[PDB]
C-alpha cells in the first residue's frame, strides 16, 4: 500500500526461536486463575486514567 | 376460460397438492457475472439520462414506469457513489421535446438524492428529445477533462424521439469526443439507441423485470472498460488531513465549506488554497485540484486486483473438513466452492459475500 | 365498585425482591446463579456498571461512578441507580473525609466472582458421575410433558375434564385470587385476575404463578431463599442433561413434587433422585414472549382486517379462550373462525379485561403469516378493541370523604391547606368551596372542624 | 441481540519476546482477561452470542466451540475449550521466518464471512448485532493493507462496528479502521490491567456507546506516501489507469505498463 516506511526491525534469530519456545513451553505450562484476572489496584488505577479526568 | 382452471391440478393427479413444487422456482434469483483484467475508467463522470414523456406515466411495472425508475435510480445513485466515491453524477430530464439538467456535476448523493425525491413530482410532459438532452450532456463532458471518462446511462421510455437534427451530428461528435453513453430502454429494442450505444461504445439493453432492471443497472455500476484513446493522465491529487478546532479554535475560523452552507469549525483544509471543506473527498471548487481520502482510493482497487470464481461442485467430494473453511460451519448444502489457488473449503455464502464483498480470499493472503 | 376493576398486578423481579429483607437478599446472594439472575434482570445500564465495579473493593465517589453517563442519559441512570440500592446490591460506603464511595455488596461481588471464575463450588453442580439414566426421557418428551402439565392446569381453570390436580394446587389458586371461590367445592370459576392471567403469556403466568406460591411459600412453611436459588439454578440447567436431587430438603423435595406435578421437572419416579429440567423451567424467567407469534413457538390466529380471526388451532383450550372476547363462528378441524364485537369485547370487558391483555394475547399468537410488518394487528382493530373499553371504561370510582359548605372561604381556605399539609388532598372546587379528602383523613380533620 | 467476535494478537514473536521479557503482563494474563471478557458478554444477557478467533504466524483459529463434561456449563465449556484450542495452537506450534507476519486479515475475513452466515441463521424477529474487537500486539505488517482496507469497507457495507486494543506497538491500518467503521483504538498503557479497559471501554454495548462518556477518538492523520521513494505526500499525481500514487509528475507509470499522454 501507499504507506510510508514504518519504524519495523527484525530481531536475531536466536530471539525468534526462543520466543516461538518460550511461548509453547508457556502455554504447555498455564491455567485460568482469578488472581491473574484483575487486582483491585490494577482496575481502580486503570478507572484513574480513563476517569473523567484521567491521562 | 382458462384461468380459473390454469392450476397445475387442471389436468394432473399428484398436482392437487404437489403444484407449488412443480412450479417451485416461481420467484427466486442467482446474480452472478463475468469480469475482465482491463483498465477500467476508475475517474467516472456518469449522467443519467430519463424519459420526462407522458409515456412514463404507464404501468408496465408493477408501479408507473416514473416511480419504478426512480425507485431504482435512488438505490443506483447510493450504490455508484458507495463503490465510487472518486466518480459524480449528473441528472437530466428530457420532457416538453426539451430537456432539462435535473442535477448537476457533483459528487454529493445528498443533494442528488433530494432531487430525486423532489423529482417524483415531476409532469410526465411532451414528447423526448434525444439530441436536446445529449446536447446538454456534451456541452457539460466538453469541459471535463479527457481523462475522466466521461460516460452518459439513458432510461428510454418512449419510442419517438423529436430531434432538431440527425442525432449522426452528435454521434458524429460524440465518437470524436470519445464519449461513451448506454441506454437501457423500457420493453422494447430501438435502432436509434441500439445504433447510438454500440457506435458510441456503450450498450443498449432493456428492461424486462424490476430485478432485471436492478440487473442490467449492477452492470453500469462497475467502472467501464478504457482503451489508449482516452488520455492516460497523471492527475494530481490532494490528501489532505483532516484538522479540528484543537487550539480552542484559535487562529482557525469556522467556515462553510465551497460546494456547502454548513459552517465548520474543523475539516479538511485544501492544500492548494486552504478552503474549509467539512466533508471528503470534494472537488476544489475554486481551485480544480481534488481531494480525496487514501482509503477512498484503495477503496477501489479491489476493482484493479479481483477474486476469481471458486470450483464448484455439489459434494466435498475432496473430502476436506466436514466444517466449511473460512466461516466455520457443517457443509449443510449440497455444493461446494474451493479456491483455485488455496484450495480451502467454502460455501454458498463464501462464493456469494468473499467474492463479491471481501473481493479477498482468506487462502491467498496466507 | 368503590374503585376501579380488580388488576392482577405484574411483579417483576424488582417489585419481588425489593420488598425483601437485605438479610434475605444477601442469603439470597449466597448461590452465585441467584446473582446472574439478579444480574441478568437488570437494564443494561446497571448490568454494564455492574460489571464494570465487579472486580473494586474501594468506595469509588457517587459522583465519579454518575459522571459515567452523558448528561441527558444520567436522568435515565438514575432508574437503574434506584433499583441497585433499593436491591442491596449498591451500599454506600465513606472515603476519607466522608465522600460518598460506593460499593457491591460482597456477597453479590463475590458470588458473581465465583460465577464467573472459580470458586469454593463449582456452580453448586455436578454430575455425580452417573450413567444413562434408566427409561431416557427425551427434549421433545419433556416439553410436551410440561406443555401438557400446564394445559391441564389452565384447562383446570377453564374447569374442562380430566383436570387432574392436586386438591392443593387447586386450592392455591383459588387462595391466589385466580379462581373465585363463588359456590361451595370449588367448582370452577374464575376471577377477573385470572381471566387476566389466563390471557397472559406462559413466561408472564409462570413467573407470577410462582410469585403466588412463593408468597404462600413461608405460610405453608417453604424455603423461599432455597426454593429461589433452586429455581434459578434450574433456569441456568440444561434440557437434555441429567440434574440429581441429592442433598435437596424436604421443603425443596415438597416443592420438586409440585415441581414436579406441575411439569417443570421430569422424575423417573416421585422417589427418584436424578431427573431433567424442562424448557419452561430454563426459560423461566421476567422477560418478554415478543411482539407477534413466538420465537420458541409460532403464532396461530390470523387476525384480518374485517375483524375476522382464522386461529389454525386446535387446541379447545385456546378456542374457548378466544372465545371470552371473541364471538366464534365456525369450528374446522385444522382452524377455527370467529370475529371481534363489542358486545363479545365488552363482555371481556365487563368480566375485567384490560383490551391491552386482548391485543398482547393476539399478538403473542399473531400467526407467522402475519408477520413481517411493523403493526401485526391492523390499526383499525387495535383502535377499535381500545376504543370499546375507552366506551365504557369513561367512569372511575374512587371512595373518599367529602368536606363541603363549610361557614366561609377561611374554612375552605384553612381546610383545603390541611389537606395540602397532610397531602390527604383528593380533589377541591375553591368557588363552592368544596373539598374532599382520602378516607384516612375522615375522623382527624372532622375533630379538626369543631376546631379549625 | 449482539454477536460480539473477540480477535487477539496471537504473535509468538512480541508474546515470546514478552514471554522472555518475563514482563508482568505476559499472554497467560492476557487470555485470562479475554476469557472473562467473553465469559461477561455472553453473562451480560441471556440472549448474546459470542465467537473467538487467534490470528495466528500461519493460521486463523476459531476458539469456539464449549466442553461437555458438565461440571459448569455455561462459562466453564466456553473458557475449557478456549484454552484447548490456544493450547493446541500454541502447544502444537512450528517455526518459520519465511512467513512471519499475523494473519490479521485472514481472521478478520474469517470473522465477517462468518458473521454474515450467522446473521442470515438468525430469525429477523429481531437481528443481531455484531462488533469486533481487535486485540493487538504485535508490528502492524503493511503487505496486508491492500486486504485491510477491503476488510475495512467490507465491514463498513455490513455495518459491523470495529474496535481495537493495541498492546506496545501502535497500527495506523487498525487506528484507521477504528475511525472509518466508527469504532475506538486505545493504546493500553497499564497491559496487566487490560481487562478493567475492556470491562469499561470495548465491553459497552452499541446502544452504549452513545450514552457513556468515553475518551474522545483519537484522530488519525491520513498520512500517504507514493511507491517511488516512500516520500509523504499532501499532494502527488495519480496514474488515472491503476491508481498508482508517484509524488511528483513522471512520463511513465513505474506501476505499470503505460505511457502518460501528456500534453
Ligand atoms: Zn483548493
Ligand atoms: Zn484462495
Ligand atoms: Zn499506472
Amino acid at each position: 500500500g501507499p504507506t510510508p516506511i514504518q519504524s519495523l526491525q527484525y530481531a536475531t534469530s536466536q530471539d525468534i526461536i526462543n520466543s516461538f519456545q518460550s511461548i509453547r513451553q508457556e502455554m504447555e505450562a498455564y491455567t485460568p486463575k482469578l488472581t491473574q484476572v484483575l487486582s483491585s489496584s490494577a482496575a481502580s488505577s486503570t478507572i484513574t486514567a480513563l476517569s473523567p479526568g484521567g491521562a | 376460460e382458462r384461468t380459473w382452471e390454469i392450476l397445475k391440478e387442471d389436468e394432473s393427479g399428484s398436482l392437487k397438492a404437489t403444484i407449488e413444487d412443480i412450479l417451485f422456482k416461481a420467484k427466486r434469483k442467482r446474480v452472478f457475472e463475468h469480469h475482465g483484467q482491463v483498465r477500467l475508467g476508475m475517474m467516472r463522470h456518469l449522467y443519467v439520462v430519463v424519459d420526462g414523456s407522458r409515456t412514463m406515466e404507464d404501468q408496465d411495472l408493477k408501479p408507473n414506469r416514473l416511480t419504478c425508475t426512480l425507485k431504482l435510480l435512488e438505490y443506483f445513485v447510493e450504490e455508484y457513489f458507495d463503490q465510487n466515491p472518486i466518480s459524480q453524477i449528473g441528472i437530466i430530464v428530457t420532457k416538453s421535446k426539451r430537456a432539462e439538467k435535473l442535477t448537476e456535476l457533483s459528487g454529493n448523493p445528498r443533494k442528488h438524492i433530494t432531487s430525486l425525491k423532489k423529482a417524483v413530482d415531476m409532469t410526465c410532459h411532451g414528447e423526448p428529445s434525444l439530441y436536446n438532452s445529449l446536447s446538454i450532456a456534451m456541452q457539460t463532458l466538453k469541459h471535463m477533462p479527457g481523462h475522466t471518462s466521461r460516460e452518459v446511462l439513458i432510461i428510454f421510455s418512449s419510442l419517438t424521439t423529436c430531434d432538431p437534427s440527425n442525432i449522426y451530428d452528435l454521434i458524429k461528435t460524440l465518437k470524436a469526443a470519445k464519449i461513451r453513453v448506454s441506454v437501457i430502454g423500457l420493453s422494447a429494442e430501438v435502432r436509434v439507441c441500439t445504433v447510438l450505444a454500440r457506435e458510441t461504445g456503450g450498450t443498449y439493453h432493456v428492461i424486462l423485470d424490476e430485478s432485471h432492471y436492478k440487473e442490467l443497472l449492477t452492470h453500469h455500476v462497475s467502472p467501464p472498460p478504457a482503451s489508449s484513446s482516452s488520455e492516460c493522465s497523471l492527475i494530481r491529487m490532494g490528501f489532505p488531513q483532516h484538522t479540528i478546532a484543537s487550539l480552542s479554535d484559535q487562529d482557525a475560523k469556522p467556515s462553510f465549506s465551497m460546494a456547502e452552507p454548513g459552517l465548520t469549525l474543523g475539516g479538511y483544509f485544501c492544500p492548494q488554497c486552504r478552503a474549509k471543506y467539512c466533508e471528503l473527498p470534494v472537488e476544489c471548487k475554486i481551485c480544480g485540484l481534488t481531494l480525496v481520502s487514501a482509503p477512498h482510493l484503495a477503496r477501489s482497487y479491489h476493482h484493479l486486483f479481483p477474486l476469481d470464481a471458486f470450483q464448484e461442485i455439489p459434494l466435498e467430494e475432496y473430502n476436506g473438513e466436514r466444517f466449511c473453511y473460512g466461516c466455520q460451519g457443517e457443509l449443510k448444502d449440497q455444493h461446494v466452492y474451493v479456491c483455485a489457488v488455496c484450495q480451502n473449503v467454502f460455501c454458498v455464502d463464501c462464493d456469494v459475500f468473499v467474492h463479491d464483498s471481501l473481493h479477498c480470499c482468506p487462502g491467498c493472503i496466507h | 365498585r368503590g374503585l376501579n376493576r380488580v388488576h392482577l398486578q405484574c411483579r417483576n423481579l424488582q417489585e419481588f425482591l425489593g420488598g425483601l429483607s437485605p438479610g434475605v437478599l444477601d442469603r439470597l446472594y449466597g448461590h452465585p446463579a441467584t446473582c446472574l439472575a439478579v444480574f441478568r434482570e437488570l437494564p443494561s445500564l446497571a448490568k454494564n456498571w455492574v460489571m464494570r465495579m465487579l472486580f473494586l473493593e474501594q468506595p469509588l465517589p457517587q459522583a465519579a461512578v454518575a459522571l459515567w453517563v452523558k448528561k441527558e442519559f444520567s436522568k435515565a441512570q438514575e432508574e437503574s441507580t434506584g433499583l441497585l440500592s433499593g436491591l442491596r446490591i449498591w451500599h454506600t460506603q465513606l472515603l476519607p473525609g466522608g465522600l460518598q464511595g460506593l460499593i457491591l455488596n460482597p456477597i453479590f461481588r463475590q458470588n458473581l466472582r465465583i460465577a464467573l471464575l472459580g470458586g469454593g463450588k463449582a456452580w453448586s453442580d455436578d454430575t455425580s458421575q452417573l450413567g444413562p439414566d434408566k427409561h431416557a426421557r427425551d427434549v421433545p418428551s419433556l416439553d410436551k410433558y410440561a406443555e401438557e402439565r400446564w394445559e391441564v392446569v389452565l384447562h383446570f381453570m377453564v374447569g374442562s375434564p380430566s383436570a387432574a390436580v392436586s386438591q392443593d394446587l387447586a386450592q392455591l389458586l383459588s387462595q391466589a385470587g385466580l379462581m373465585k371461590s363463588t359456590e361451595p367445592g370449588e367448582p370452577p370459576c374464575i376471577t377477573s385476575a385470572g381471566f387476566q392471567f389466563l390471557l397472559l403469556d406462559t413466561p408472564a403466568q409462570l413467573w407470577y404463578f410462582m410469585l403466588q406460591y412463593l408468597q404462600t411459600a413461608q405460610s405453608r412453611g417453604m424455603d423461599l431463599v432455597e426454593i429461589l436459588s433452586f429455581l434459578f439454578q434450574l433456569s441456568f440447567s440444561t434440557l437434555g442433561k441429567d440434574y440429581s436431587v441429592e442433598g435437596m430438603s424436604d421443603s425443596l423435595l415438597n416443592f420438586l413434587q409440585h415441581l414436579r406435578e406441575f411439569g417443570l421437572v421430569f422424575q423417573r419416579k416421585r422417589k427418584s433422585r436424578r431427573y431433567y429440567p424442562t424448557r419452561l423451567a430454563i426459560n423461566l424467567s421476567s422477560g418478554v414472549s415478543g411482539a407477534g407469534g413466538t420465537v420458541h413457538q409460532p403464532g396461530f390466529i390470523v387476525v384480518e382486517t374485517n375483524y375476522r380471526l382464522y386461529a389454525y388451532t386446535e387446541s379447545e383450550l385456546q378456542i374457548a379462550l378466544i372465545a371470552l372476547f371473541s364471538e366464534m363462528l365456525y369450528r374446522f378441524p385444522n382452524m377455527v373462525v370467529a370475529q371481534v364485537t363489542r358486545e363479545s369485547v365488552q363482555q371481556a370487558i365487563a368480566s375485567g379485561i384490560t383490551a391491552q391483555q386482548i391485543i398482547h394475547f393476539l399478538r403473542t399468537r399473531a400467526h407467522p403469516v402475519m408477520l413481517k410488518q411493523t403493526p401485526v394487528l391492523p390499526p383499525t382493530i387495535t383502535d377499535q378493541i381500545r376504543l370499546w373499553e375507552l366506551e365504557r371504561d369513561r367512569l372511575r370510582f374512587t371512595e373518599g370523604v367529602l368536606y363541603n359548605q363549610f361557614l366561609s372561604q377561611v374554612d375552605f381556605e384553612l381546610l383545603l391547606a390541611h389537606a395540602r399539609e397532610l397531602g390527604v388532598l383528593v380533589f377541591e372546587n375553591s368557588a363552592k368551596r368544596l373539598m374532599v379528602v382520602t378516607p384516612a383523613g375522615h375522623s382527624d380533620v372532622k375533630r379538626f372542624w369543631k376546631r379549625q | 441481540l449482539n454477536l460480539l467476535v473477540i480477535v487477539v494478537d496471537a504473535n509468538p514473536i512480541w508474546w515470546g519476546k514478552q514471554a522472555l521479557k518475563e514482563s508482568q503482563f505476559t499472554l497467560s494474563k492476557c487470555i485470562d482477561a479475554v476469557m472473562v471478557l467473553g465469559n461477561s458478554h455472553l453473562f451480560m444477557n441471556r440472549s448474546n452470542k459470542l465467537a473467538v478467533i487467534a490470528s495466528h504466524i500461519q493460521e486463523s483459529r476459531f476458539l469456539y466451540p464449549g466442553s461437555k463434561d458438565g461440571k459448569y456449563e455455561l462459562l466453564t465449556s466456553a473458557n475449557e475449550v478456549i484454552v484447548e484450542e490456544i493450547k493446541d495452537l500454541m502447544t502444537k506450534s512450528d517455526i518459520k521466518g519465511q512467513h512471519t507476519e499475523t494473519l490479521l486479515a485472514g481472521s478478520l475475513a474469517k470473522a465477517l464471512c462468518y458473521i454474515h452466515r450467522m446473521n442470515k441463521e438468525v430469525k429477523d424477529n429481531q437481528e443481531m448485532k455484531s462488533r469486533i474487537l481487535v486485540i493487538k500486539a504485535a508490528e502492524d505488517s503493511a503487505l496486508q493493507y491492500m486486504n485491510f482496507m477491503n476488510v475495512i469497507f467490507a465491514a463498513q457495507k455490513q455495518n459491523i462496528l470495529i474496535d481495537a486494543c493495541v498492546l506496545d506497538s501502535d497500527s495506523g491500518l487498525l487506528q484507521q479502521a477504528c475511525d472509518i467503521t466508527g469504532g475506538l483504538y486505545l493504546k493500553v498503557p497499564q497491559m496487566p490491567s487490560l481487562l478493567q479497559y475492556l470491562l469499561w471501554v470495548f465491553l459497552p454495548d452499541q446502544d452504549q456507546r452513545s450514552q457513556l462518556i468515553l475518551p474522545p477518538p483519537v484522530h488519525v492523520d491520513y498520512r500517504a506516501a507514493c511507491f517511488c521513494h516512500r516520500n509523504l505526500i499532501e499532494i502527488g499525481y495519480v496514474c488515472s489507469v491503476c491508481l498508482s500514487i508517484f509524488c511528483n509528475f513522471s512520463p511513465i507509470c513505474t506501476t505499470c505498463e503505460t505511457a502518460f499522454k501528456i500534453s
